[PDB]
């Protein structure tokens, strides 16, 4: 497979062993092109790895085309807006093929990270696997006691949920406040109310408090 | 999904501005693909007075083309693309197949009725005429009669075209991102 | 809101949808000035994250002119004196919108960092908010258990109080002690005993051991 | 509250010292207001001889213009510029209105009573004179000798600038820091 | 005190009303000298802080002349060759004025970096301090066992104790079998030898197999 | 030993009482040939020590003549590949002489850090001993009851091998189903299968699906 | 064990070269040596459409000279020189030690019986000939018909020399990597 | 405990020198201060065949000047000083009040028994001679045949000072560090 990458000259010097009992059909090699450290700064904290590293793993985010997305050119690095000290498990990975789950990280920022650099939690080594099935159940569960449905430790969860709503509806009245004043008299904030604006006036309505 | 594929190749965006996208869209769903749900709970933070759900339906499935049931990357910027720094003719035809809901391409004032109730009811209850229980019925009324000559796609392309008010509207944000 | 901001492109090309159905106002864009990512360095450590990222929660310290406090202007970044692996938590913060809580950091120094930087414990995220709220609720108890007001497991918490107590007054000697043997015969050490000596002298009375 | 607001626009502080005040303000207290309690943490371990709560108490409330309760940042800065680098004008103000008490600005010998018992009082009790309780009261009568006409503001000025030793007493800090 | 020590402009303008009340003395202000953050890499990992910072607490390592045995001067920084992780707690009781305790880290190298940096146990936060008190104890209660002198949970302290023991006598051994190697045909090795063979020869006698 | 190493000038020293009740030999001191501190770049973070912290140990990999096969010339450091925050106890252990265990790091990952560098799990100090024999245990009785040979909490373990090895079997299958594709019709892909194609050709067989 | 002792001094990689091999074999086997199970984990990951293990111990006992048990870095590394780019004798000598099994030199068509069975099992059942129970041993039998006149090494040596092809099938891989 | 009064000033180490002997030292004692039972740790670590001790608690309280209990920074360095890089005259006194265990200045065959019962116990029992139990007492009587006259400090000078050879063999580490 590709993850011992780094033993083809060892396959190669085996298959010499083939030659003498063969009859040599001119086996065609492919005549390849040819090794530098590249830099992943995942904000502010670089990490350096070998390309051949990364390319081994030619199903995910790190070996992909994708990371050229990710790529900022003028400082010759891969800039990654993720979590500095999840990314190291993820690189941990890519050198020898098993995840190791961290047991002081948030399991929902953890699978975040896998989720964004494209591993499964499939892959994750058995050294630290029962621990991790452990706090997804954990999470599940409170997943699924916050989304119960009672619309009409789980009393302060629904009483937790409550204050979520009321304050995402706090939050979208102060931005209908904030779009009224704006309209009675920041840079994302202009544009967000040219975009109110464009919705009250196409329909010849307006906007009051 | 090469990021030189997508790049000036048919698609308006450069490579920062390729790069940013990509950036802000894996943000959200790290995933790579973007699903119903989550279009609409990224559309309806822009309009908090009402909901989006109802238009932001029609909006993915105007941008899920083969009704796949989520969509990628590549034909999300193409249709970013299409709207905001494409020509006349791919935006009316985009346009156009938003409005039209079924397959085959027909607009019987019943197709857009749920278009033009969408874009009234994303602004909630809250509006100074208090708005009305016909009125989106009035807006599809007076739309029909500047069109429908008779009782199509060449229709609209031409009505388009003829006033050149709704041609100055539909490049308003070309210049600015 | 401000946190999808990235998605404004997006919300763009859906308002042109209401183009067709419309009657062109000349709705006015607000026509925008036109990304370099910055450096925030939290004693030694330096984070890179894009200036967009902290300006979309603009009521906190670094989304803010508040930051412009602690700017350093000759080498380009800000310099933060705070705790550089607590902060990793207030720019998880500032990427997704939801705070995530250190099962490894005491509680007393995670809330003196969300105070410091703007943050409030309502806004971490339901995944870390149960033991968020017990690890508060356990360093309440000590607080109140601390502060019984006995002037006349708790035991010891009493004794250690009453250690605490002896150590401030022996500090306090210890600095008027100081100050004597100045008087008899550091940096800040000058302008304190400068400022104890006005003190003497303006009401005409001296200090003794 | 912006920084460049309360630079040198009537604040006395380039945008290095407003810096390094802003720094050490907010190590103290992280919110960016400072209260009662707090006031009194910080003054007390200047003079650990006594205890300057009662003292720091009518200083906080000087530095509490309008009594809100707890004094922020931009109020402190133009107190301490006042007071540091200021005219003789604003400190001499400044005073007086620490002194005043009340509202009305005047003094009667019982108001500044609690000053002086609060300036004595911070010291402990273990100078060479071992005190006396009845010397507050003579540091304010030899103290009202000098000003007390008859029986004010334009009385406290004039007799600042009469005496050139308060003059020189009073910028002893605009110097250093 | 020194711990607010950037509030002495706050004491000097405090000390204006006394003025007024007062008998100018001519108080003598001391007329200081007069701020550039400095660099203290433990072992790699560099941190950035005032110096005023650290010479608020002047009875310590990092606040003192002490400092200048580990000033390493043509790089401009202070070399310190201790524990990165640990010496951020340092930093942080250098900024506020209490310790923390990190619940991940064992507290017989905790204790190691207190007392190379002139720290005290009596100067932790309460904040945490019943786990710091509690983990100390376990580690004294495994000193004691360990020391409870049999010579002739426990069972296996006592047994590894003995295989500790061996292994210093098999250390012990190869040395001397080392010496005796080289006697008969790297850095250090040379000048230890070259001492065994000064206390060899300064006695007339010789070391045999 | 070589552990006390900076105290050679001390024994030098001391050797001097021998001189006055010698016999002057003329001892021949090696007259030894005289120290700038060096970097290891294990995967982005640089960890500076003195070169004599390194070689005071000189039987593992970091004190040897082994680190020459992970220098990398060009930048002048040492580049590993490993674990950032595990090779931080590689360095405690060469500055003291004891290892200590990360209670939040698997153990699984922690022994490749120890076998990689050449230590070993008989100089762990005993400070943190128990629990690291603890978590060897319970790794130890995991990979037994993964290997209780079952072939006709431990179901799950059971259930979890049998989902690996099916794991296993249809990444065999999917290479085996690119190298067809490829003969139908990467960079590590094309010289494997040039070695499937020369396997192929020896034996005058071919594959098929 | 130095990394200057094997280098071209004999061994036929550069420094750099050594430095990525070491790298790649402390990787898998961080203890330094590497025994015939890892030999056989690593070399079956190569060829997954049938086992290579039969064949890997052969490998590993050729590679692993004086039979000490787990082969170390320096007689790997020079086992892969002398096998990538080494000269025809050693290539063929190592060829031959590697089919021979057994301590003395000789090959009797049933030690190397095993070789080519290794060599047709490693492939699995999946090819187009569906194979046979008696091809390997037609395979053995054409190869005998090239080099045993009557019924050894200088045999071995003269018969690949003679035919071209195999001369210029080994040389293969010296020339990429 | 500066670092700069210690400095060639008396002290005959450079800047550089005291710094690594700084981290040596408070690398095994973090506290700056060295006792008894860490002097006898680090000394029997170089002498593995014998113990040490017995001769580390004499050198201990040689360096230990006033008998304080425990040798800090400053004089175990002034002290190595002397030892390694000193005078004659230095070196001299320093080895004398080594032997001389009491307080006054003497010599008398049974301080000093203990000197060289210790050199010689700090070898073990390994040796060629196999040792004797009379041996350290036949080594203290041929020294005392060349300074000895009748039955001091001015004894030890010049007996030291009059053969060459001490002479030599006192100034082998001055060298090298």
């Amino acid at each position: 497979a590709a993850g011992v990458a780094a033993w083809l000259p060892f396959a190669r010097a085996a298959a010499i062993g083939w030659m003498p009992v063969a009859s040599g059909p001119m086996p065609a090699p492919p005549r390849q092109e040819r090794d530098a450290l590249i830099v992943l700064n995942v904000s502010g904290t670089r990490f350096q790895t070998w390309q051949d590293t990364l390319e081994r793993y030619p199903d995910t985010l790190l070996g992909s085309s994708e990371r050229d997305f990710f790529y900022h050119p003028e400082t010759q690095q891969y800039f990654f807006d993720r979590d500095p000290d999840i990314f190291r498990h993820i690189l941990n990975f890519y050198r020898t093929g098993k995840l190791h789950y961290p047991r002081h990280e948030c399991i929902s920022a953890y699978d975040e990270e896998l989720a964004f650099f494209g591993l499964i939690p499939e892959i994750i080594g058995d050294c630290c696997y029962e621990e991790y099935k452990d706090r997804r159940r954990e999470n599940a569960e409170r997943l699924q006691d916050d989304a119960d449905t009672d619309t009409a430790r789980a009393d302060k969860r629904r009483a937790q949920k409550k204050a979520r709503l009321a304050r995402i509806r706090a939050a979208k009245s102060g931005s209908a406040n904030a779009y009224m004043q704006s309209k009675r008299s920041s840079s994302f904030e202009t544009q967000h109310h040219h975009l109110l604006h464009c919705l009250e006036k196409t329909t010849n309505h307006e906007f009051v408090d | 999904p090469e990021g030189l594929e997508q790049l000036e190749a048919q698609t308006n965006f450069t490579k920062r501005e390729l790069q940013v996208l990509y950036r802000g869209f894996k943000n959200e769903c790290p995933s790579g693909v973007v699903n119903e749900d989550t279009f609409k709970q990224i559309y309806a933070q822009f309009f908090p007075h009402g909901d989006a759900s109802t238009y932001a339906h029609y909006l993915f499935n105007a941008f899920d083309t083969t009704q796949t049931g989520s969509v990628k990357f590549e034909d999300f910027v193409t249709a970013l693309s299409i709207l905001l720094r494409g020509t006349v003719h791919e935006k009316l035809r985009w346009t156009f197949n938003l409005y039209d809901i079924n397959k085959d391409g027909y607009i019987n004032k019943e197709e857009m009725m749920d278009i033009v109730k969408a874009i009234y009811d994303m602004m909630g209850k809250y509006t100074y005429p208090v708005l009305k229980e016909d009125t989106p019925r009035q807006h599809v009324d007076v739309f029909f009669q500047k069109m429908d000559k008779n009782k199509t796609l060449d229709e609209f392309l031409e009505s388009c075209q003829e006033d050149d008010n709704i041609m100055r509207s539909l490049q308003l944000f070309q210049n600015v991102m």
